[PDB]
């Protein structure tokens, strides 16, 4: 009936602990910002 | 001076099995717990390899072999006869030599244009008068010519012997000659009275990464012969060769960091 | 976007009006403001001196290779008495030179006419990049030559310098071919003798003060490096400074750069490894050059910060989740000493509550029950209630 | 390691026979030794390195009076037709993987 | 002819630091890697640590409390125990001995075992 | 398809106006495979 | 049954304890 | 990651032969959108 | 976007120091349209 909730954060998948997180995120982060919103649709879903 | 001293008996080369032989370390970093897979030149598992044994029976051969992509090398050893090699293309001519040696306490490696004879052996020297005994010999090379490269370090030959009973001084070697650079692979293991290739597993440390840049196909190993007063004839030896081919495999790390098994 | 939880949210969702519920905020929080370098302990002067200064400098077809290691590459000497023109720098930018250190370096070194210089470089053809010195592809390293005209050059011709005008196959990448065996051209055999169509594969340079730029020697030093593999020999002039274990800082061994805590580690390394990656990718493990202490590097704190708030328009009080934490550690993991004074009320307060979801703090729990609305995660729920 | 089980003090009549007895940890049953004779004030002196099957390999001035045998884990050296000389520490080692142990002394006190 | 002169004695405290040696003369040093032995005055002789041929050190025998260092000069052709650190027990004799196995061997490796022993020296120590 | 597979060796070793060009490539690698692990999980999301 | 950089695993709402008491 | 956001920009300061290499940039950022837009819609179809 | 839309042509005439780029771009296409094919059939699969 359910699967395991899981959530991912940008910054520390492609960026990392590196440097220039913002000029590497301003340009691509609104697909992570959709997929992280994906994700808690499905924590959701699982919950309901 | 060198001299003609062939006594060379021809017979069939045996090929026998290694066992799960010839695997190193592809990279210099440390793992573990993983099961990192790799593509470089390895020795494929359960693969004929050459066993040659110039000794017993004065039997005495030692000839030239390709260094086709890779060369696999093991020494079992009991009174130290395997001393080195002249890796090169011609071994003779014109041409670029290579002498990798490992005396009683060093390594020399010498990259050069040195000539060759027909039976190259290292001899030894044993007097009644001083009793010392001095390699201050030498009939692989008749002289040198413009010679380039010298490398004095610790030797790669390796006693570590002092123990007792039925084990033996197993010596492996991997030689390989990718871009400009030679790579010197080793790792010694003791085996309890095996007269064949040890069904285990092997760990080749590295040894030297030469910044050579030649050629190289016709790679031979070097023998260390005493005097004597059938000249210039001893020991007992029995070496294993084999050839690397571009081959993928797939290691299992250990919680040591250590391979335990790869799997072709 | 940087004062309240509840405009961290704003910020997130994009909307000056958010509803009641639960909204897992990003982390903007912490930015590190500290950096240690620690680096091997050699102070030599690499022999730049020797290899820039040779009175009788190698030719092109039999070049030089010089290994430099255990000391310090000081660019800065080079340009104060010599002029390059060109130093195209392969793999490694130029600025960044000096933070790096280096394994095993080379130095080629030979001599070469001026149309010949674009030839030594990665993929260039020519009678230099394939019959005398050919470079790798995956080449990673320096190219340095500028002119020698006034040394390497005297007037009737200085004929020292040779190069192998014809060769019978390609050369390999860093391979060097000194043989002055007599090339055929044709069908016949030349035997060792010089005859028709047998000519002598070395040819000289006819370098003369009165010709032009494109016919005057240029001294060429070309440096070959390996970075970040293998424990390290000639290293930047950058000084080595103390080691802060169990803290996160910015470290710099042997040029590996990254933020993480370090902590005492058993492990036992192999003596030709000096860094390590128990998972490629990650660089867990590293080796501190001064001691030779094995050592690990771990991250410092949690991604997890969400945020619990009734709607907007009812209220403007909001609760915080820390997840997968003892709570006791949220300074820490946060580290709100560099983080705004309302994010720090925030931060720490007199209602602090453990569940398992993690820390829950700007909420009071209950022995009662009621019926719940948004979720937390662990079988508790939160409301707005007197 | 092996340890030497070898008498403090043994004896017998001097122109007679014994057999001294080195012991050996039955981990390392087939283990060689050498025998080492320490004369009272002086160096050690090397008599004979005994292989499993009681081989010799002699030291000079060492007669054929004194010789090695072999039985099980254990060892022995014999002597017979014993003279004034006799009177010494004998001292039983082996080697290892770097260890060469030495074990103990063997302190003869033959009443003659 | 095989001979082992020793050399360096000394009265010091336990802590100490002196300098031995056991020079030799008359046969090979490249291919004899060399042990040393201690003996314990009244005590048996108990080895502490060797050199091999190559240059690899052993510190053993876990009787030496890592008090003891050893070396070789090839050079000038002497033998050297590399030394530091003396203690109240090590007042004794210091018999420097040869291994039988020399790098250059035939037959059975029933070698390691010293076939000759050098003169000793006493360091008192206490 | 970069020159090394950490982005700290990359910002260790470039300046940037050449070091983007590799960071680029990591973070489009990056966030398709981001894409491909939130489709999977979607769809499965949606089998549960 | 048995159970099993930036990614955290959600623990869920009900229980196993709540569920059992369902 | 293109050198500005709107395609009339990059193409009026930037002859072909170097506009072409941010003209492709872009347009796999947008088909990538447009990919994920797609993706997302299919889905959210077969729940419907 | 490659020079050539075969692979042997594109590797008959370019070294592998510029070639590569080449055919880093042809790849992420290939590989692109095969994970555009598989998840058409994953949700074909599903109304299946
Ligand atoms: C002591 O050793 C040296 C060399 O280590 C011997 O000197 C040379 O030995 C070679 C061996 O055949 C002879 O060809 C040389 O003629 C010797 N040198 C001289 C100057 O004669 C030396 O002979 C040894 N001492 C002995 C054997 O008593
Ligand atoms: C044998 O070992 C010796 C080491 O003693 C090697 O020769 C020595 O080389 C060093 C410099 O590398 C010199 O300082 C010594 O004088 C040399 N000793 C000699 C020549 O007796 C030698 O290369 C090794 N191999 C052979 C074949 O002699
Ligand atoms: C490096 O050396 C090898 C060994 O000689 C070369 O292989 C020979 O190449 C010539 C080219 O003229 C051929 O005619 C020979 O038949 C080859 N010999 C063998 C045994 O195959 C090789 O060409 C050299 N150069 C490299 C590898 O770039
Ligand atoms: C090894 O050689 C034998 C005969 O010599 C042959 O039957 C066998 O197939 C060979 N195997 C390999 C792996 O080369
Ligand atoms: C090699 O040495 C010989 C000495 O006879 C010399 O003639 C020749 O020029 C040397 N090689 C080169 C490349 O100079
Ligand atoms: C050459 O020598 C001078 C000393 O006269 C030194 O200052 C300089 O660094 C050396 N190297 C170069 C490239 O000028
Ligand atoms: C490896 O294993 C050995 C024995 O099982 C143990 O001594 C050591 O702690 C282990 N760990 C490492 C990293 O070597
Ligand atoms: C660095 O640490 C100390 C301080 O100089 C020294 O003992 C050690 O040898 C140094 N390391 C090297 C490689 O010089
Ligand atoms: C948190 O603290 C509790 C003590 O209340 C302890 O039992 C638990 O192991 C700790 N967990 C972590 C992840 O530190
Ligand atoms: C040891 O000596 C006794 C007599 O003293 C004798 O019976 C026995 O045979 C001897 N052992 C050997 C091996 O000679």
């Amino acid at each position: 009936v359910s699967m395991t909730k899981t959530s991912v954060d940008c910054t520390m998948y492609i960026c990392g602990d590196s440097t220039e997180c913002s000029n590497l995120l301003l340009q691509y982060g609104s697909f992570c910002t959709q997929l992280n919103r994906a994700l808690t649709g499905i924590a959701v879903e699982q919950d309901k | 001076q060198c001299v003609n001293l062939t006594t060379r008996t021809q017979l069939p080369p045996a090929y026998t099995n290694s066992f799960t032989r010839g695997v190193y370390y592809p990279d210099k970093v440390f793992r573990s717990s993983v099961l990192h897979s790799t593509q470089d030149l390895f020795l494929p598992f359960f693969s004929n390899v050459t066993w040659f044994h110039a000794i017993h029976v004065k039997r005495f051969d030692n000839p030239v072999l390709p260094f086709n992509d890779g060369v696999y090398f093991a020494s079992t050893e009991k009174s130290n006869i395997i001393r080195g090699w002249i890796f090169g293309t011609t071994l003779d001519s014109k041409t670029q030599s290579l002498l990798i040696v490992n005396n009683a306490t060093n390594v020399v490696i010498k990259v050069c244009e040195f000539q060759f004879c027909n039976d190259p052996f290292l001899g030894v020297y044993y007097h009644k008068n001083n009793k010392s005994w001095m390699e201050s010999e030498f009939r692989v090379y008749s002289s040198a010519n413009n010679c380039t490269f010298e490398y004095v370090s610790q030797p790669f030959l390796m006693d570590l012997e002092g123990k007792q009973g039925n084990f033996k001084n197993l010596r492996e070697f991997v030689f390989k000659n990718i871009d400009g650079y030679f790579k010197i692979y080793s790792k010694h293991t003791p085996i309890n009275l095996v007269r064949d290739l040890p069904q285990g597993f092997s760990a080749l440390e590295p040894l030297v990464d030469l910044p050579i840049g030649i050629n190289i196909t016709r790679f031979q190993t070097l023998l260390a012969l005493h005097r004597s007063y059938s000249g210039w004839t001893a020991g007992a030896a029995a070496y294993y060769v084999g050839y690397l081919q571009p081959r993928t495999f797939l290691l299992k790390y250990n919680e040591n960091g250590t391979i335990t098994d790869a799997v072709d | 976007c940087a004062l309240d939880p509840l405009s961290e949210t704003k910020c997130t969702l994009k909307s000056f009006t958010v509803e009641k519920g639960i909204y897992q905020t990003s982390n903007f929080r912490v930015q590190p403001t500290e950096s240690i370098v620690r680096f091997p302990n050699i102070t030599n002067l690499c022999p730049f001196g020797e290899v820039f200064n040779a009175t009788r400098f190698a030719s092109v077809y039999a070049w030089n290779r010089k290994r430099i290691s255990n000391c310090v590459a000081d660019y800065s000497v080079l340009y104060n008495s010599a002029s390059f023109s060109t130093f195209k720098c392969y793999g490694v930018s130029p600025t960044k030179l000096n933070d790096l250190c280096f394994t095993n370096v080379y130095a080629d070194s030979f001599v070469i006419r001026g149309d010949e210089v674009r030839q030594i470089a990665p993929g260039q053809t020519g009678k230099i990049a394939d019959y005398n010195y050919k470079l790798p592809d995956d080449f990673t390293g320096c190219v340095i030559a500028w002119n020698s005209n006034n040394l390497d050059s005297k007037v009737g011709g200085n004929y020292n310098y040779l190069y192998r005008l014809f060769r019978k196959s390609n050369l390999k990448p860093f391979e060097r071919d000194i043989s002055t065996e007599i090339y055929q051209a044709g069908s016949t055999p030349c035997n060792g003798v010089e005859g028709f169509n047998c000519y002598f594969p070395l040819q000289s340079y006819g370098f003369q003060p009165t010709n032009g730029v494109g016919y005057q020697p240029y001294r060429v030093v070309v440096l070959s490096f390996e970075l970040l593999h293998a424990p390290a020999t000639v290293c930047g002039p950058k000084k080595s400074t103390n080691l802060v274990k169990n803290k996160c800082v910015n470290f710099n061994f042997n040029g590996l750069t990254g933020t993480g805590v370090l902590t005492e580690s058993n492990k036992k390394f192999l003596p030709f490894q000096q860094f390590g990656r128990d998972i490629a990718d990650t660089t867990d493990a590293v080796r501190d050059p001064q001691t030779l202490e094995i050592l690990d590097i771990t991250p410092c704190s949690f991604g997890g910060v969400s945020v619990i708030t009734p709607g907007t328009n009812t209220s403007n009080q909001v609760a915080v989740l820390y997840q997968d934490v003892n709570c006791t550690e949220v300074p820490v993991a946060i580290h709100a000493d560099q983080l705004t004074p309302t994010w720090r009320v925030y931060s720490t307060g007199s209602n602090v509550f453990q569940t398992r979801a993690g820390c829950l703090i700007g909420a009071e729990h209950v022995n009662n029950s009621y019926e719940c609305d948004i979720p937390i995660g662990a079988g508790i729920c939160a409301s707005y209630q007197t | 390691q092996l340890v030497l089980t070898q008498s403090p003090s043994a004896s017998a009549s001097l122109g007679a026979s014994v057999n001294l007895t080195c012991t050996l940890s039955s981990g390392h049953n087939s283990y060689a030794i050498a025998w080492h004779q320490q004369q009272p004030e002086k160096g050690p002196r090397y008599l004979m390195s005994l292989n499993s099957d009681g081989s010799h390999t002699k030291g000079d001035g060492i007669p054929d009076r004194f010789s090695g045998s072999s039985s099980g884990a254990e060892r022995f050296l014999t002597i017979s037709s014993l003279q004034s000389e006799d009177e010494a520490d004998y001292y039983c080692q082996t080697w290892d993987t770097g260890i060469r142990v030495f074990g103990g002394g063997t302190r003869l006190t033959v009443l003659g | 002819e095989v001979q082992l002169v020793e050399s360096g004695g000394g009265l010091v405290q336990p802590g100490g630091s002196l300098r031995l040696a056991c020079v030799a003369s008359g046969f090979t040093f490249s291919i004899y890697e060399m042990n040393w032995v201690r003996q314990a005055p009244g005590k048996g002789l108990e080895w502490v640590s060797y050199i091999t041929t190559s240059g690899h050190a052993r510190y053993n025998a876990d009787s030496v409390k890592g008090r003891f260092t050893i070396s070789r000069d090839n050079s000038k052709n002497s033998f050297y125990l590399q030394m530091n650190s003396l203690r109240a027990e090590d007042t004794a004799i210091y018999y420097c001995a040869r291994p039988q196995y020399h790098y250059y061997d035939t037959s059975t490796y029933h070698s390691y075992g010293f076939d000759i022993w050098g003169q000793g020296t006493m360091v008192t120590v206490s | 398809g970069a020159i090394s597979s950490v982005l700290n060796d990359i910002l260790s070793r470039l300046d940037p106006p050449e070091a983007e060009v590799q960071i680029d490539r990591l973070i489009t690698g990056r966030l398709q495979s981001l894409q491909t692990y939130v489709t999977q999980q979607l769809i499965r999301a949606a089998e549960i | 049954v048995t159970l099993a950089n930036g990614l955290t695993v959600l623990p869920p709402l009900l229980t196993d304890e709540m569920i059992a008491q369902y």
